[PDB]
Parts: C-alpha cells; sequence; structure tokens
RNA sequence: GUGAGGGGAGUGAAAUAGAUCCUGAAACCGCAUGCAUACAAGCAGUGGGAGCACCUUCGUGGUGUGACUGCGUACCUUUUG
RNA sequence: GCUAAAACUAUGUGCCGAAGCUGCGGAUGUAUACUUUGUAUACGUGGUAGGGGAGCGUUCUGUAAGCCGAUGAAGGUGUGU
RNA sequence: GGGAAGCCUACCUCAAGAUAAGAUUUCCCUAGGACUUUAUGUCCUCUAAAGAGCCGUUCGAGACUAGGACGUUGAUAGGUU
C-alpha cells in the first residue's frame, strides 16, 4: 500500500517505514504529523484517486530531526570585465519516517 | 616589520591544486592552469543547477507520454481531461506511476477520458 | 623479504638504463645474468655490478639459496648533472647537462 | 620549423611505446655444455667440438 | 533520487516484422526510428538503449510521391579532388534497396554511440523472406 | 678493479642525523596496486548515470574509477566590438 | 524526409515552452511601528569606469617575570568538521 | 520509341579494420586433483599439438622493415672444375 501526499510544495509517494526528507518544518523532534490532505491511496487493486483530495484518508508521519544538506559553492565571474563573487550554501530540511497509512 | 609570504601563498596555492584533484594533465598539477578550471567549472555547476529541472521534466513528460499512448490517448488530451477532472497530481509521480504500476495508470487515464467525454 | 643493492651515480642516462632495466624485470637471476652477459648494452655492465651485489647481499647476510631468487623489484632514479658549456658558432654558447642515475635492485623467493 | 605547442607527457610515451629491447638467442653447447651465443664460437675458444687454442 | 533510469541488464528487446509493399518511405521511417529508440515505452531512458528489433522485408516496394522517383539525388564524395559521386531513387532502389531505408532511419537516429548501437537493430531484406525465423518475429502493421 | 657505490656489524636519544650530512615544499622523473581505454571526432569540464574493486556500523553507507548521455569556442589587456 | 502535407489561406480546441510569474525553505538593504530592542509589515537586492559601508588573514610592540610546550612548538603532509 | 567523345557498365590495379570484420578445401588439440566467490570460477600436478618466430646461408626483394628461397633427407652463398 502507498499514498501521495504534499509537503514543502512538493509531493511524494510513501510506504509504510519509508524515510524522507523535506522542507524544513516547525514541528520539535519527536513529534508526530499527520497529512490529512492525501491525493491517491493505492491497496494493490483497491485504487482511490481524491478529485482534489480523497475523503477519510491520513498518512501518520513522526519527526526524526533537522539537519542541513552538503554545501554548495556559488561561482559568479564576467571574462574580461573585472567582475567576480562567490558564495556558499546549505539548505535546510526535516526527516520523517512514514508509521501510518490509512485510506 | 618585514613579512614574508611563504606561508600563506603556500596554503592558497594548495587548496586551488587541492580542489582541482582528478582533471586532466596540467589542469590538476600547474597553478597556473588549474585556477582557470576550477573557474568555470563553478559557472558550468551554476548554469547547470537551472538546466537539471528542465531535463527531469521532459524526462516525466516522455514516460506519460509513452503511459497515454499505451492507453489510448495523447499526453495533452491525457492532461487536458485530468486538469478537468480537477486532479493535481503531479508529473513526477505520474511518469512513477506509470513506470512502476499499469493498473493505476490505467485508472488514472480512465479518470480523464471519462472527465473528457 | 626483499634484499637490497643501490648504484648511486652511474655515469649514464636514466632514460638509457631503463630499457636494460624492463628487459630483466621479473625473471629468476640465473636467466638475468645471462641476459646481461651476452648484451652489448653499456647499462648492462652498471645492472650487472648491482644485481651481483645483490646476490652477494642475500647469500652473505640473510643465508638464502641462489636457486630460487628472482628479480622481484628494479627501478632506475635521476641523480646529480653537471653542468658544462659548449661554444657554438658567432660567438653563441650552449649549456650542456651530463647526466647520472641512481639504480635499485631488489631480489626475494 | 619548431612546435607552436609543448607535447604532452602521454604522447611522449606514446611515441616511446616502440622502443623496448629484445633477447638474443642464446643456447647451451654440447662439448662443454655452458651457455653461448648460437653459430658463435663461445668464449672459451670451442665450436661444434673443435678447438681454435690448444 | 526516486526517478529511476532503466538498467541495461533487465532491459527486454523484442522482435517484430513490417512489410514495405506500399508505404511511403518518411512515414514509415518515423515509426521505425520511434520503436528503434525505445519512446513507446515507459522505461524510456535517453542514455539507454531500450528499443525493439525491426525486420523489414519487400523492400524495394517502398514509394514516393510527386516526382521524386526521378528528382531525389543521392550523393557521396570521395575524398579524392572532385570526386562527388550522384544516384536517384530509381537506380538506387533496384540496386540496393537497403541503403534508402539505412539512410532514411540513419537520419533520424542520435548521431553517436548509442545511435550506432540502435540502428543496429534494423534488419532490411529485398524480398519477401528473412533468416531469423528462430527468433519468432511478431507481425508488426505500421 | 686494492675503484666508485652499497649490504651487514658497531657508535649515537636519533644514521631516511653518514660527510654539499637540521627541517626537506613545488615544478619535473620512476616503480606497485585498483578501475577505465584499440568503430570513435573538438577549451577536456559540468548535470545525470550502469557496471566493477576495496572498506563496512551491511545501507536510502564510505573510498577509487566513469561505459552511455543533455549543455558547453581558455585567461588577461585593449576596444564600438 | 514531406504532396486530400510535415506547404499556403481562414477558424477553433488542447498542449510544450525562460533564470518571467506562482508555491515552499533561507539571506540581506531601506523605511514605517513595537515607543531599548531584533520582532512584524511594505518595497527592493544584473552591473564596467567610479563613489560609499563592513570585514579576514600576515610580521612586529604593550598587556606578558602571564598562558601552552620533550607526556613534543613552529614548519611539512593527510583526514574530519 | 530513337537519340552524344558526356553518366552507369565494360578494360587495368587495389580492395572484408566492408567492426556488416564474408566464402571454400585441408590440418591440430578429448588428462587427473583440491577449493568456494557454483561460475566460459580460482589454485596444484601432468601435458606443449597443427604451426609461428628467434638464429644461420642469402635474393633479379629492400632505408630499417616487410616479402621470396634454402638450413645436411642440402646446390642457399662462397670456392673448385
Amino acid at each position: 500500500m502507498y499514498a501521495v501526499i504534499q509537503s514543502g510544495g512538493k509531493q511524494h509517494r510513501v510506504v509504510e517505514g519509508e524515510t524522507l526528507k523535506v522542507e524544513l518544518l516547525k514541528a520539535e523532534s519527536g513529534a508526530t504529523i499527520t497529512f490529512d490532505d492525501v491525493l491517491m491511496v493505492v491497496n494493490g487493486d483497491n485504487i482511490q484517486i481524491g478529485a482534489p483530495v480523497v475523503a477519510g484518508a491520513k498518512v501518520t508521519a513522526e519527526v526524526i530531526g533537522h539537519g542541513r544538506h552538503d554545501k554548495i559553492r556559488i561561482i559568479k565571474m564576467r571574462r574580461r570585465k573585472h567582475y567576480r563573487k562567490q558564495q556558499g550554501h546549505r539548505q535546510w530540511f526535516t526527516e520523517l519516517k512514514i508509521t501510518g497509512i490509512s485510506g | 616589520a618585514r613579512v614574508k609570504r611563504g606561508v600563506v601563498a603556500h596554503r592558497r596555492h594548495k587548496k586551488i591544486l587541492a580542489r582541482a584533484k582528478g582533471y586532466y594533465g596540467a589542469r590538476s598539477r600547474v597553478y597556473r592552469v588549474a585556477f582557470q578550471a576550477v573557474i568555470k567549472a563553478g559557472q558550468y555547476a551554476y548554469r547547470d543547477r537551472r538546466q537539471k529541472k528542465r531535463q527531469f521534466r521532459a524526462l516525466w513528460i516522455a514516460r506519460i507520454n509513452a503511459g497515454a499512448r499505451q492507453n489510448g490517448l495523447s499526453y495533452s488530451r491525457m492532461i487536458d481531461g485530468l486538469k478537468k477532472a480537477q486532479v493535481i497530481i503531479d508529473r513526477r509521480v505520474l511518469a512513477d506511476i506509470a513506470m512502476h504500476d499499469a493498473v493505476a495508470f490505467a485508472a488514472l487515464a480512465e479518470k480523464a477520458k471519462g472527465a473528457l467525454a | 623479504m626483499e634484499v637490497t643493492a643501490k648504484l648511486r651515480g652511474a655515469a649514464i642516462s636514466a632514460q638509457k638504463a631503463r630499457l636494460v632495466a624492463d628487459l630483466i624485470r621479473g625473471k629468476s637471476v640465473a636467466h638475468a645474468l645471462n641476459i646481461l652477459n651476452f648484451s652489448n648494452k653499456k647499462a648492462a655492465v652498471l645492472v650487472k655490478k648491482a644485481l651481483e651485489s645483490a646476490i652477494a647481499n642475500a647469500e652473505h647476510n640473510n643465508s638464502l639459496d641462489v636457486d630460487d631468487l628472482k628479480v622481484s623489484t628494479i627501478y632506475v632514479d635521476e641523480g646529480m648533472s653537471l653542468k658544462r658549456i659548449m661554444p657554438r658558432a658567432k660567438g653563441r654558447a650552449d649549456r650542456i647537462t651530463k647526466r647520472t642515475c641512481h639504480i635499485t635492485v631488489k631480489v626475494g623467493v | 620549423a619548431v612546435q607552436q605547442n609543448r607535447k604532452s607527457r602521454s604522447r611522449r610515451d606514446m611515441r616511446r611505446s616502440h622502443d623496448a629491447l629484445t633477447e638474443n638467442a642464446l643456447t647451451v653447447d654440447q662439448a662443454t655444455g655452458e651457455t653461448h651465443r648460437r653459430h658463435h664460437v663461445t668464449k672459451d675458444g670451442f665450436y661444434r667440438g673443435r678447438q681454435l687454442f690448444a | 533520487m526516486k526517478t529511476l533510469s532503466a538498467k541495461p541488464a533487465e532491459v527486454q528487446h523484442d522482435w517484430f516484422v513490417v512489410d514495405a509493399t506500399g508505404k511511403t518511405l518518411g512515414r514509415l521511417a518515423t515509426e521505425i526510428a520511434r520503436r528503434l529508440r525505445g519512446k513507446h515505452k515507459t522505461s524510456y531512458t535517453p542514455h539507454v538503449d531500450t528499443g525493439d528489433y525491426i525486420i523489414v522485408i519487400n523492400a524495394e516496394q517502398v514509394q514516393v510521391t510527386g516526382n521524386k522517383a526521378l528528382d531525389k539525388k543521392y550523393y557521396r564524395h570521395t575524398e579524392f579532388p572532385g570526386g562527388l559521386k550522384e544516384t536517384n531513387f530509381e537506380k538506387l532502389v533496384a540496386h540496393k534497396p537497403e541503403e534508402i531505408f539505412e539512410r532514411a532511419v540513419k537520419g533520424m537516429l542520435p548521431k553517436g554511440p548509442l545511435g550506432y548501437a540502435m540502428i543496429k537493430k534494423m534488419k532490411v531484406y529485398a524480398g519477401s523472406e528473412h533468416p531469423h525465423a528462430a527468433q519468432q518475429p511478431q507481425v508488426l502493421d505500421i
């Protein structure tokens, strides 16, 4: 069984027990999160496609922690024009672990 | 107060040469050549962070087109039908389903074609 | 365990000595000695000196038998060069480099 | 006429890929039993069971 | 990294046979190129060959419209000075039918090592027989 | 070769402190191991990406390599460019 | 490669398509209020010649008859952060 | 239907690296163990075939190569008649 959820302006297809990284959330570590806006639930042959959203479906996950991705260098250079600048970047993320899917 | 440049200059050149690991010939050995190679790599990476999204969207669209034509529609008609049926699933998930589960994609195609009818 | 001999400051180019080194690398000592004995290269004499010194070291300082030895490792490095001046036509002068090399031989069983 | 660009170490070694040496033809003599160059007199003056210096 | 690429070790190539009697050359070559490259499968990946094997029979019955039988030209150049050679469609189809299909599909495939690999899966035969009965090809009406 | 040079033994806290001998960087030149490479055209990278080798907390891990593929004509100066 | 077009003229229904616009996360300048603030909202953040602001490292003097150091300083070479 | 010193053949030479690597005639090799990574798998012992090359005497073949002839079951080169 798998479901389609939306978090942080993107969508993910998840199964129970899966760990995934999404955009940074405000939930404290150890808390539980409920998605009540499931777009799709599939149970082998039982298929539910929500018009915008499946009525009654719920996906429960638990927050593992917060972190930062690996460093990325940004380089800008205009040749023969005496211009150059650079900066670094690391993006924040939150880790989740799916614990329950109910259609 | 006379100042010698050796230690700091050596450290800077060594950091550049370390970022140049793996390149061919003088591009990983000679400071003048290696310095130019690192800046160009940075520029290429900056541009390709934008190119990547376009490439992957094209791939998703191609896989969705293959699935739709297996189910009797074209990509444009399937997208129109889903939009009229209010389904808001995006192309990345649609391509994943097309590649890994044919029955669910057939159900989505049936929904879109019913909306078109 | 390997037994080593080094000949340092041999009066020949490393590029020239490396041909003989590659010729004898990996063979048994008797076969290599035959090759060096019947070669006509100048570097053959120096390489033979180094190899015989290595065999003597293995016999006398480690108590090994020569019937099972082989040339396990051999390589040539660059030595210190001598600098000279050669006069050309019309008053111009060129710089001459006289090269030397180091030879390392290791034998083992 | 001279080069416009210095040649890479890779191409230099590729040119030298034909410079390897080769082995002579050596053979054990009958009458005395040491190694000698084939078709040559041994270093002690023997060839095909004849002596050159008595 | 949720979007996956097809693995070459798991790709499965099926065999098909196509009769070219009465077909238009270009409108057949487009479909052949599609199926050689693998655009019709949901596992399509730009850097992997996922296509099918296509056998083409009755190659000399292919057709062109208008006056192209007399007028369409085929050129090649030997690299000697003045060495440009020229022929037309009627002579070429009576002489070497396979070359016409090879040129038409080569033009529509990608130009690289993967394209060279993909063109090797097209077999073109003049008559009505092919020697690949051991591969059990299926009839494809395209 | 009564040579040069080395291998043992010995001195020394240390001899890769052994005589142009404290430390011993880079250009440049070897040897060994792992992977890739002899049907394919270009500033040599970059975004993807299969396979292989070793390590492993056995992974949605680490290290090395990069078949195939989208894009891509060095740097400085001087110039309307 | 294309001929009741994959050409031209007219009309329509969809779709692709940019670093434009929207979504989510983060940084920063100015202004208006919280009547200390570092919290909100609003408007901005392509740049040569130039102008303005804020910083990192290096050698030496005081603080220093202090603090670290043969249970290993500076320097060299890797790894992680 | 006819129709030119022009085009394709026809004449001479090269040509399967034509990676699509083509065809025909004839010849050669048929042994035992151990192990795990059960695989055209890895290490032992035993076997070196048909042939090719090194070497030699040489050429009306030749820069070096390559190519041709011969090596005592012999006229390949020199000498001798």
